[PDB]
RNA sequence: UGAGCCUUGAUGUGUAGGAUAGGUGGGAGGCUUUGAAGUGUGGACGCCAGUCUGCAUGGAGCCGACCUUGAAAUACCACC
């Protein structure tokens, strides 16, 4: 959206300058530009020069960050037959069929992630294409569709973050909280980077990364010169 | 029944005011609307109303030719008219009446009918 | 003078819906002249004068994880 208002203006005044920045001085700048009473979350926009056509010329799936976000990652379990205590012991909030099949039909899902079974997907989620930003319907390409539900639930709650294309090459991915130190953030950044390179198609060997910019929630963003290869600020 | 159509907004030249020209001959009437600076915004005829024979050169077939052109030029956004008359043919007044029924003041009925200084010889017609 | 590429910035005006349905991650809210809204001024902009929006003034609002309607659902920051 990025609507131009008063409460945004203040943030645009308090910044010193806009330019493409070194990744470490962007993170240390970006941390000043949070404004909220809520602790903001930090993510990166990586623009890929790839076609982004279905899957084959796309980068789609997930990785486990070595360090988790300071949020829980609000997990549900959409399935046709599981033990509630066993999935809940893995960390799930709700296990069922009916309540999740209602939400994804209704067009509002109370959870940020649903781990889905192939059997759950089949009735609701397999046809859905235009799924919006709360990201309710399933995908296989993301890898949230697995019969091994309790492993992906425990890994979601501990630090698993996703990467996907939109209709474009653009990858949004979660890097941490503004609570965190600079190094610990670089360590999460660099884990995503090996994952976008591991998933990269055989044809995508020209110019790949077109542009980088890193963002905080209610606060601003700072555009990035590049991602770099280091898990340490130093 | 009604459909959900977008709003109409179009422009052509928005002239607001004009001159009209009436060419009356012996077999037909030709009736023509223009801008006052001189550009055609449409025309109609009495022959294209299909009366044919003698009936084609009458005040009434001439009137309905005037109401046909005068309807079409609302799209050009003309709102007032003045008229130029050029001929001895029928539709002397009836042509005028049809522009005045188009909702115009027609205060200036300027006969400009060219009287050549005795021009070119007209056709003999029948051989007796 | 078309189109592409690209920096930012924005509309989808419908039918149900307060009203504002480009693909979608972060994500449970923001309090410089309440984020507003509003005649007025410039720009985007309609399935139609109404949504977003610079701004003297205006402190009357958006809207979700959760007002509610829905087949895509909306804050707010990004991508455009």
């Amino acid at each position: 959206m990025a609507k131009l208002t008063k409460r945004m203006r203040v943030i645009r005044e308090k910044v010193d300058a806009t330019k493409q920045y070194d990744i470490n001085e962007a993170i240390a700048l970006l941390k000043e530009l949070a404004t909220a009473k809520f602790v903001e979350s930090v993510d990166v926009a990586v623009n890929l020069g790839i076609d982004a056509r279905k899957s084959d010329q796309n980068v789609r799936g997930a990785t486990v960050l070595p360090h988790g976000t300071g949020r829980s990652v609000r997990v549900a379990v959409f399935t046709q037959g599981a033990n509630a205590e066993a999935a809940k012991a893995a960390g799930a909030e709700l296990v069922g069929m009916e309540d999740l099949a209602d939400q994804i039909k209704k067009g509002e899902m109370n959870f940020d992630v649903v781990i889905a079974s192939p059997d759950a997907m089949r009735v609701v989620g397999q046809l859905g294409q235009v799924l919006g930003p709360r990201g309710l319907m399933p995908n296989p390409k993301v890898g949230t569709v697995t019969p091994n539900v309790a492993e992906a639930v425990k890994n979601a709650k501990a630090g698993q973050v996703r990467y996907r294309n939109d209709k474009n090459g653009i990858i949004h991915t979660t890097i941490g909280k503004v609570d965190f130190d600079a190094d610990k953030l670089k360590e999460n950044l660099e884990a995503l980077l090996v994952a976008l390179k591991k998933a990269k198609p055989t044809q995508a060997k020209g110019v790949y990364i077109k542009k980088v910019s890193i963002s905080t929630t209610m606060g601003a963003g700072v555009a990035v010169d590049q991602a770099g290869l280091s898990a340490s600020v130093n | 029944a009604k459909a959900p159509i977008r709003a109409r907004k179009r422009v052509r030249k928005q002239v607001s005011d004009g001159v009209a020209h009436i060419h009356a001959s012996f077999n037909n009437t030709i009736v023509t609307i223009t801008d006052r600076q001189g550009n055609a915004l449409g025309w109609a005829t009495a022959g294209g109303s299909g009366f044919r024979g003698s009936r084609k050169s009458t005040p009434f077939a001439a009137q309905v030719a005037a109401e046909r052109c005068a309807d079409a030029v609302k799209e050009y956004g003309i709102k007032n008219l003045e008229v130029m008359v050029k001929g001895p043919g029928p539709g002397r007044e009836s042509t005028i009446r049809a522009l005045n029924a188009a909702g115009f003041r027609i205060t200036n009925i300027t006969d400009v009918t060219p009287i050549p200084h005795n021009g070119c010889r007209p056709p003999k017609k029948r051989r007796v």
